[PDB]
This record gives structure tokens, C-alpha cells and sequence, in this order.
């Protein structure tokens, strides 16, 4: 714990690690290409500071811990993930078992009331998808969606562009879906 | 809940001053960029 | 017909022979005051289209060499009833044979 | 009283081919002969008897959370792999499997996408030739039928009432039953659950992942089989024996330590028999 | 199913074992019998669409007292058994402990441990081969991680325990499956005497 | 190269981005910041990586109306509003008084949801020294 | 016969005599699918059962090929002799080399 | 030259990166 | 020699620190600064508090 906090305070990491994560997220097929670099990449930052890094992309660390299972690696990150998903497992063991469900009249309420993050009315710091969208609109039945997007009743929804329509010169344009590799699905 | 109307005419009645009514209106933008939007609502809100 | 003047007209052939020894001097060529602006996004994507068409020119030539990766999904040979054909991934040496 | 395959008795059978294949057999279980068709017990059933008190008691205490079970369909996966593939080698020559000689069994010539020979290549810990004719062997023998076997017997009056003669124990088991503990469905090379599929077989191997891995739930299902026990009464007799709801709640709410639950398991083994009360006053 | 039955959901217990509630009472009545209600005309096997019955009471034999209810007073029989059982018994050891840990850390069971197992419940090729093979895959899976792993194996550990005995096993595995096989012997000696 | 292969470690003349292909200026900053282990495999994958271009980024403001059967008909006042980022990342590590970003040419502030806040990174804009300093510095406005 | 879609002819000696992967390349470099007109209502027995069978051939006779120039396992039943009488016979001791010199 | 960067006229097109002297180049 | 220097200068110490530092040197002596920046900062937000 004080190791990652003082690696946290240290601000020396780059940028341009997470610019490239953020730009590889939307694309599995790239993603799975360029792990190969990017095993080889971590395993040079470990051997530089063995401090771990990278908790800003809990999918990008769940699948490299999957991925990771010949043991090229110490278990030191891999142990730090493994009982911080302990952790997490025993937190959410408690918190189902501390309280009981059944009651409802059009929808889920019981967890909503008790910790409001299982709900989809709650925010979420950076939205990727549309599928977190759809799914929080498809449960909002008793709640009525106040769609005010720049004023507009509704929003626009439109799948990933080409390299022809990278115009710069649109307004109020929201980018979803995308092409990893079809009609919009979750 | 439905008790709490004549509470609240009778705090409309006698009345309380108010202050920054700008920073709990809550407004929407009008389809516009994003830094001069920014340097705007800053520029507004140091002068006003 | 490459003028630097009006890029407008040679925006694929010529970044395609610039490679990448030309804009070394190119920078100092183009300097600090120069009147390119006749003939500002429009700048902006062509030089997007340009290093893409550049980059996909270097990937066909680099594809020339090697071999053609195909996709990564299953089924796909005509013999699929129980289980597909699996095999080697992308990730080792790129050989022929 | 035997039960199994739902019929009484059973039969054996010799090395089968590709010309009698039967995906429909009925009470038939697989032996694979027997070379040294006359049947004689040549293994000791202490040895079983073993290892079924380990399966029943010691594995559960050590992996009482997030334990769960599935099979896959072994009729549907066996007669796909028919591969093979080795180099030549001469006589008094090695044969190294070092991945660096461009003479490699698998290097990269020609091949097909996705993972299967990288993850061969990851755990190729082992011999090629040795795998060839384990798998040239097996090709020959495979099972393609699979049945549950439901047992009913009564041991012995508990009272002198009518009521508690009739009375017969029912037990619920899967026979060729794989042991697939940890079940991810992030499988991006291959479909998702076309070929697994969950069923719980024990009323304390009961997980959420298993249940929402198979794609096919809805939340209002979820929700509603996430408070109720959905262990079938054939398959695990929850609510047909008379320790239902305790025999979970107890191992879900001690969550102590193994040596408490085997403790507390032997001090609630003391059943209603007078040789056991004559035990205890002894 | 439209409602939800009220009996399964037993962790409403704290209550309703101080004061008696219809629910809680009108299926159990003494601790040595269990009432349950009748099936809806259904025998042993009976057809999908269950017929129109009526209620009675049937009183069945515990074979095992595990309903014995636990909530009530469970503090005081946890600090008995203990001071009665773990007085002067067998420790863990540090060994163990991080075997553990790292067999639930992995929790992988890949195609190859389950092509294992299937060679392994019954083939006499497959045996033979295995008898074989195993030191090297022994030692492969050592060389590759020495960390301990697939400990559930019996029918494997007893095969290689009965086969190779020249002293090919590294020695800290060979130390830790004695100490466990000799815990198991202790425990089932005293639990038969 | 075709049948070749050359070390990682720049110490080959052979290596085709050792001195002649490296190029100065530009790529030295890059060479300097991200010098690892690459190969011909890796720059393909950079290279196809690279195909896929976005177009810019965008916020979306939503608002969510709760059930209006508490006291009679609509006439209740209590309103949820959530928010919503499109391509943003999370930043912990804040630099004191490097040049590396100018002021308003890569990195800017963005408004927040008021739940947990920092001065740290809303004073990243700089421009100020006196008076716009020792007025973001007591009171940090929450965007309406 | 040359077409490998229906195999009715050469399943094993058009295969014995070549590498047993060149039939899985072919049918793999062979278009991407097949049409589902022509279909079979007497499931794999017609074809397929044979083919496989043949391959399976293919592949022993392979291996013992390849097992040949090697030496060759035993069984695992060891102290077992006719001439008893007077004395037993023991086992051997686990040496084997890969290389006979 | 110098590793300082700022800004440069030329931003048109593309901000130009500053120059560094970490490097040994050499023909063998 | 098993020893530091460059200890009596601070002007110095933000440039090492912002071109030096990439990740290739030894933590075992690159993290005597380290200590004297947390107490420094520690000592600031308590000041500011």
C-alpha cells in the first residue's frame, strides 16, 4: 500500500501509456495484436521499478492476468491482484449476505436502496460504450428519462465512421460503438 | 410530506435573503465548442 | 505535379515518395514565412489522409515480403459440424516456409 | 436396491468401433474391458471408499466458496481431433523440441488462426510421439452417452410406525461427470457456452457465475433463483431429506476456519441411533 | 411459482426464535420428526401436471439431526467444542498455507488437466503410456513453475506414489504429501477410536 | 529484412533504425521516452494499429426524473442529474512546475461531477499569478 | 480419384504415401464453406466414418514407421518366468538411453 | 541543439518537438 | 565508493528529476530525495491546514 502510494506521488509516469490504452480500448483485435509488445513493455517497466502501475483499466488488467498464466512473471503484482479480488469478492459476499431481497413492485430496488452502485441510475466517471446506456435506460421504467442533451430531446445514435468522415468541422457528434474488427448491439 | 405546504408558504411569507442564485441555476449549453466555453464561464464567473 | 504552394492536388503520390528522408529537409525548406495558406482544418486532414495513406502503402509493402495474416475467426473451412480447425496464432516469427 | 441408468442391473462391454457407435445407449457403462466379457473386482473399493470421504468432506472445507461444477459434451467433442502431426527422424539421431532449431515439430510454415497450437506450444512440457499414440489410442475408445443415476433404498425402520417404514432416501449423481471448477466467459476464440453448459449436482456447489455464464437468463430469473436453492430435488434432494436449509446456512455463516466446520461437523454427526446414544454415554 | 416460499429465507431466525410465528411453527413441531407438506397428488415418479389434493401431516424419521437449530445459542457451543477439540491438536504450516494460496490463485483447470483426467479415470494405453511419461511431465511442470499444484488428483498421486519410488520427486513435495497423509491417518485413527 | 533478424539492443550497424533510419530531431524525443524492445512484429501491429482514427471528443449531460407520486400529481422538487465523459482518463500524478505541458495546448481542465474534487489538477490552466490565483484558491466553483 | 470433398476411394493410400497434414491443408485452403444443398440424411457413416478411420490408419502406421528405428516398449508385468523351479527371476533396473550407442 | 521546446511559428500543420542530445550515433 | 553526493543543491535537483528520471536507475540510492519530498509536502499541507 505505501509502495503504490508512493509510486502515485512520485508523478513520473508518462501519459502516453495511458493515451495508448485509451485510443486500444475500443479495438480488441488491435488490442490482442499489440499485446505482444505490450507484455514485453511491462515486463521491462517491472524490472525497471518492480512497484506496480496501471489501475486505471481494470479490464486491461483482468485480461492480462488471464493471459498470464504460464508464470513468466514474479508473483508480486499478480499476488497484489489477486488478494485485492479477494478482497473485492469478500466485500461483495458480505454486502449480499448482510441483507436480503424479493420485494418489488415494476423493478429492482432492493440493492438500489442498500448501496446504489448495483443500480444503473448511478454515475459513472468515464463513460466507453452505449451498452451502459441502453442498459440504464431499459431499467429506468419507473423513472422517467429527462434526455437534455444540449437541449434536445433525444440523443443521436449512429455507429463508428469511416476514414472518409473525419471531419472536424461537426458539432454535438457523440462517438459509440465502434469497429473491433454490423448493427449497433451491446 | 403532504403536511409540509403550509411550512413552506410560511417560509415564502416571512422570507430570507439569498446569495450566488448564478451558481445553483443550473443552465445548459447551446451546442458550442469546449475552450471557449470554458474561458467564457471563467471569465464570467470571476467578473460577476 | 508536387507544389508545395497548393497541396491540395498532391496529397498520395507525394507523401507517398516522401518516405522519410524528405521531411528532414522539408521543414527547412517550408521555414517560418511562407504564404502555403492559399491553395484550418483543411491542413489538418490532409496531413491525417496523407500519413494514412502513407502508413497503409508501408503496410502493403511490408505485407509484400511476409504473408497476409487471416482473421481470427473460426469456421473456416467447408468440414464444420462438430469442431473448426484451431491453430497458430499472429504472434510468432512471420516466416513463409 | 440398484437404480442405475433408471434400470436394474448392468451390462459391460468390449472395444467398440466406428461401425457400432450407439449415441442412445441405455443403462450401459463404459469399462473399457478389461484385459486381465467375465467380470472380477481387481482394485480394492477402500481405495474408493477413500476418496469419495475426500470428495465429501475434506474438498469442500478447503474450497466451500466459489466451488462449482459442469460438463461438456464429450459425444460432440471427442471425434474432432483427429491430428497428427511429426517430423521424420533417422536412426540413433535426437529429436530436440527446443524452440529455436528451424527443424521445429510446430513452427510457424503454415498453419490456421486462433490459439490452440500457441497454448500447445506454452505446455509442451511433454513428448510429441508419446501424445500422438496416446491420442491414436483413444480415438478408438471414446464414450458417446452419458445418464444420471438416481438410487432409492431403506435401510432400516427408524420407529415402530408404519409411517417411517415406507420412507426411501433418494439420491441424485451424474455419471462421466467432468470436474470444471473455474469457468471464465471471456473466450474470445471460440464461441461462449456452445459447448458447456451448468448443472449443479450438490447443494453446496451452487455458484452465481456458473448461472449467469449460460447466456440465457434474465435478471428477473437471476434475481428470483439468487434467493431461492435451484438444486433439483432429483439431482441434489434438497428439500426431499430432512436437513434442507441448515446444512448450507451453517457453512455459509461459520466461515471460520476448516478445523471449526470438521469440529462442528462431528459434533452434529451424532444421529438419532441407540448404538450412538449408547456411544455417548459410554 | 408467483410468490416466493417463506421457509427458505430463514435468516429472519433471531425473531422468530424468541417470539413463535404461524410460519415457523405449523411445519415444525418437535425436534426429533420433520412435517412437510404433501405433493399435489403427485407420486414417486408422477405426471408434469399436478392434480388437486388435500393436506395431511406425515411424520419421517431424521436420519441425520442437522436440523437441529443453530442460531439460538451458537456463541457458547463454538467456545465448548473448542476448548474440547483444539486443545493440544495438529497446526498448518506455512508450506501448506501458500500451496493453498497460490492453487486458489490460479484456479485454471485447462485442456490439458482435463484431457489428463480423462485418460486417467480408465484406459489401459493411456496407463501404460502415463506410467511412462509421468516423470517427465513431472518435471516438465516443475521446471515450468515448481510451484504445487492439482493436489486433488488421488488416483494420480497414489499411481506415482506405487510406481516411482527411487527418488525422483522433488523433496519438499515429497515431504508435504507424507506430513498430509500422515495428518489424514492421525485424524481418521482418532475419529475411530 | 527477409530470412533476417537483428538484436533489440542498439549495438548493430545491421540494425536498420540504429543510426540511418532513426532520423533527429522529431524522433529523438520519442526514441528517448519509449525506447523499448521493438521488432518487425511489433511495428506491424503499431502500423495497423495506427489505421483506426477518431474524430474528437464530446460531453453528454443527461438527467433522470424520479417517481412523481410522493405528494400529489407533479408538483414534488426532487430531481437526480447524472453525467457522463466520453473519451477521458483518470490522472493522479501532477507535476509542480514542468514545462513539458504548455498552458492550453494539450492537456485542459474539464468540469467534474461535485463528489470528489481537486485543486491540484484545476490549477493546471495556469494564466494567473495574484488576483484569478488567490480567488481560484479559496473557493472552486462547481459547474451548474 | 482426386476430389477430397467426398472421399470414397483414396482415403488411405492416396494419404500413406504423403504427409497425413496435406489432406488437412488442402480441405483447410479449399474455399471457406461448403453449400448446405447436397445435404446427407445418413449422418457420418457414408463418408466421414471411413475417412476418419483411414486417417487413423495412416497415422499408426506412421508412428510405427517412425517407432522402427527406435526401440520399442514393453508391458509392465515383470517376475514372470516358466522356470520357477528353481529359482525366480528378478527385474531390471529403469536405463533406458535415447540413443542405443 | 537545446531540449527546450515551447512553441514554434510553424503550427499550421503540426507543433514542432524540441531536439535532444541523448544519443552516441556512430558508423560502426 | 559506496557513497552520494550532490546533496547541497536544489536548482539542480528538478532538472535531474525531470530529465534523468526514466525508470533505468537504481532505486537504492535515486530514493534518499524521496523521503526529504514527502516530509516536504507533509509539512506544506499542514501549514495550509
Amino acid at each position: 500500500i505505501k509502495a503504490v502510494k508512493d509510486t502515485f506521488e512520485d508523478r513520473a509516469y508518462p501519459t502516453i501509456f495511458y493515451m495508448l490504452e485509451a485510443v486500444i480500448h475500443g479495438n480488441e483485435r488491435n488490442f490482442c495484436a499489440l499485446l505482444r509488445l505490450l507484455t514485453q513493455c511491462i515486463r521491462g517497466y517491472w524490472e525497471q521499478s518492480h512497484r506496480v502501475a496501471f489501475v486505471n483499466n481494470f479490464h486491461m488488467l483482468m485480461y492480462i492476468t488471464t493471459y498470464l498464466g504460464n508464470g513468466e512473471l514474479p508473483e508480486v503484482c499478480i499476488n497484489i491482484y489477486r488478494d485485492l479480488l479477494q478482497h473485492v469478492r469478500a466485500l461483495r459476499q458480505t454486502i449480499t449476505d448482510f441483507t436480503i431481497q424479493g420485494e418489488g413492485h415494476n423493478g429492482e430496488t432492493s440493492e438500489a436502496l442498500n448501496n446504489i452502485l448495483t443500480d444503473d441510475t448511478f454515475i459513472a466517471p468515464i463513460l466507453w460504450d452505449c451498452d451502459a446506456l441502453i442498459y440504464r435506460d431499459e431499467a429506468a421504467r419507473d423513472r422517467l428519462p429527462a434526455i437534455r442533451v444540449s437541449g434536445r430531446n433525444g440523443y443521436q445514435a449512429l455507429h463508428f465512421v469511416d476514414m472518409a468522415g473525419h471531419n472536424f468541422q461537426r458539432r454535438d457528434n457523440v462517438l459509440i460503438h465502434g469497429r473491433p474488427v454490423i448493427p449497433i448491439t451491446p | 410530506l403532504l403536511d409540509v405546504e403550509a411550512t413552506l408558504v410560511a417560509l415564502r411569507q416571512q422570507h430570507l435573503d439569498r446569495q450566488c442564485y448564478f451558481g445553483v441555476y443550473v443552465a445548459e449549453g447551446t451546442e458550442d465548442t469546449l475552450d471557449v466555453q470554458m474561458g467564457r464561464f471563467m471569465e464570467t464567473w470571476a467578473d460577476m | 505535379s508536387r507544389v508545395v504552394f497548393d497541396p491540395s492536388n498532391p496529397t498520395t503520390f507525394s507523401v507517398e515518395a516522401i518516405a522519410a528522408y524528405t521531411p528532414v529537409a522539408l521543414i527547412r525548406l517550408l521555414n517560418a514565412s511562407g504564404p502555403l495558406q492559399p491553395g484550418i482544418a483543411d491542413a489538418r486532414s490532409i496531413y491525417t489522409v496523407g500519413a494514412a495513406a502513407s502508413a497503409a502503402r508501408a503496410r502493403a509493402n511490408h505485407n509484400a515480403n511476409t504473408i497476409r495474416r487471416t482473421a481470427m475467426f473460426a469456421e473456416t473451412d467447408p468440414m464444420t459440424w462438430l469442431r473448426p480447425t484451431v491453430g497458430l496464432k499472429r504472434t510468432f516469427n512471420p516466416r513463409i516456409i | 436396491a440398484i437404480r442405475v441408468s433408471g434400470r436394474n442391473g448392468y451390462q459391460a462391454l468390449h472395444f467398440v468401433d466406428m461401425a457400432g457407435h450407439n449415441f442412445q445407449r441405455r443403462d450401459n457403462v463404459l469399462i473399457h474391458g478389461r484385459p486381465v466379457i467375465p467380470i472380477t473386482p481387481h482394485h480394492d473399493r477402500e481405495w474408493g471408499i477413500l476418496s469419495k470421504i475426500y470428495y465429501y468432506i475434506v474438498i469442500p472445507a478447503f474450497s466451500r466458496g466459489s466451488c462449482c461444477t459442469m460438463g461438456v459434451r464429450y459425444d460432440r467433442l471427442y471425434p474432432a481431433l483427429q491430428a497428427v502431426i511429426v517430423p521424420e527422424i533417422p536412426a540413433d539421431e535426437e529429436a530436440p523440441t527446443t524452440p529455436e532449431d528451424p527443424r521445429h515439430p510446430l513452427h510457424a510454415h503454415q498453419l490456421v488462426p486462433n490459439s490452440l497450437n500457441v497454448y500447445f506450444h506454452n505446455a509442451h512440457l511433454t513428448v510429441d510421439g508419446d501424445a500422438l499414440l496416446t491420442l491414436q489410442e483413444l480415438m478408438g475408445d471414446m464414450a458417446e452417452r452419458t445418464t444420471a443415476i438416481l438410487v432409492s433404498s431403506a435401510p432400516d425402520a427408524g420407529a415402530a410406525t408404519a409411517t417411517t417404514r415406507n420412507m426411501r432416501i433418494y439420491d441424485g449423481a451424474l455419471y462421466h461427470g467432468l470436474i470444471m471448477m473455474a469457468y471464465q466467459a471471456y473466450d474470445e476464440t471460440i464461441a461462449t457456452g456452445t459447448f458447456f453448459y451448468p448443472v449443479p449436482v450438490n447443494p453446496l456447489f451452487a455458484c452465481p457465475e456458473h448461472l449467469a455464464s449460460l447466456r440465457g437468463m434474465t435478471n428477473a430469473r437471476r434475481v428470483l433463483a439468487k434467493m431461492v436453492p435451484p438444486i433439483p430435488p432429483f439431482l441434489g434432494a434438497n428439500h426431499h431429506a430432512t436437513i434442507r436449509q441448515p446444512v448450507a446456512y451453517h457453512v455459509t455463516h461459520s466461515k471460520s476456519d476448516f478445523n471449526t466446520l470438521t469440529y462442528s461437523l462431528l459434533g452434529g454427526y451424532f444421529k438419532f441411533t441407540p448404538i450412538s446414544l449408547t456411544h455417548q454415554l459410554r | 411459482m408467483p410468490h416466493h416460499p417463506h421457509w427458505v429465507n430463514e435468516h429472519l431466525t433471531i425473531l422468530q426464535f424468541i417470539a413463535p410465528s404461524n410460519p415457523r411453527l405449523r411445519f415444525e413441531l418437535n425436534p426429533a420428526f420433520d412435517f412437510f407438506v404433501a405433493p399435489g397428488d403427485v407420486d414417486l415418479p408422477g405426471p408434469q401436471r399436478p392434480p388437486e389434493a388435500m393436506p395431511t401431516v406425515n411424520a419421517t424419521l431424521r436420519i441425520i439431526n442437522g436440523n437441529i437449530p443453530v442460531p439460538l445459542c451458537p456463541i457458547s457451543f463454538r467456545d465448548c467444542r473448542g476448548t474440547q477439540l483444539g486443545l493440544g491438536r495438529h497446526t498448518m504450516t506455512p508450506a501448506t498455507i501458500k500451496a493453498v494460496k497460490d492453487t486458489f490463485e490460479d484456479r485454471a483447470y485447462p485442456t490439458i488437466f482435463y484431457m489428463l483426467e480423462a485418460v486417467i479415470h480408465g484406459n489401459e494405453r493411456n496407463f501404460c503410456a502415463l506410467l511412462r511419461l509421468l516423470t517427465q511431465c513431472i518435471r516438465g511442470y516443475w521446471e515450468q513453475s515448481h510451484r504445487v499444484a492439482f493436489v486433488n488428483n488421488f488416483h494420480m498421486l497414489m499411481y506415482i506414489t506405487t510406481y516411482l519410488g527411487n527418488g525422483e520427486l522433488p523433496e519438499v513435495c515429497i515431504n508435504i504429501y507424507r506430513d498430509l497423509l500422515q495428518h489424514v491417518r492421525a485424524l481418521r485413527q482418532t475419529i475411530t477410536d
